[PDB]
């Protein structure tokens, strides 16, 4: 019984880290993507002004 | 002693697998959250291109 | 005859005990399924936002 107490309070709080670390690295990974695009933007607006 | 043994561990497993799945799915929930984003700038682009191609 | 007795005393709380065992693994089993979609209500909520 106390080895299910003790499994329960070390996966229950190693999820709550998890989710935690999940969302962050999900942050991190399209932070890239959304600045590349945002200065893509001006990448075209000049691309175009040559035109 | 050896249905209450099984009784709590059945009852601890349940929230443990709650907060599983809610550990694997908070993944999706924020990379949505983020290519909401994404693809606002990935369409202002065009959107700034054709503001001069007037 | 008390051979008999003892096998009912027996029997009949150990299937008694399994009712309720049972039952309880029923529950544990399928909590994941209703957590995983209830957080797919989110996950689908914003998948359709982006549209």
């Amino acid at each position: 019984i106390e080895m299910a107490k003790a499994q329960r309070d070390y996966e229950l709080k190693k999820a709550a880290y998890d989710i935690e670390v999940n969302t962050r690295r999900a942050q991190a990974d399209l932070a890239y993507q959304l600045q590349v695009a945002k200065t893509k933007q001006q990448i075209e607006e000049q691309r175009v002004q040559v035109q | 002693s050896k249905r209450a043994f099984e009784l709590q561990k059945s009852a601890f497993s349940e929230e443990v697998n709650i907060k599983t799945a809610e550990a694997q799915l908070a993944y999706e929930l924020q990379g949505a959250r983020e290519q909401q984003k994404i693809r606002q700038e990935e369409i202002e682009i065009e959107v700034v291109q054709r503001k001069k191609q007037i």
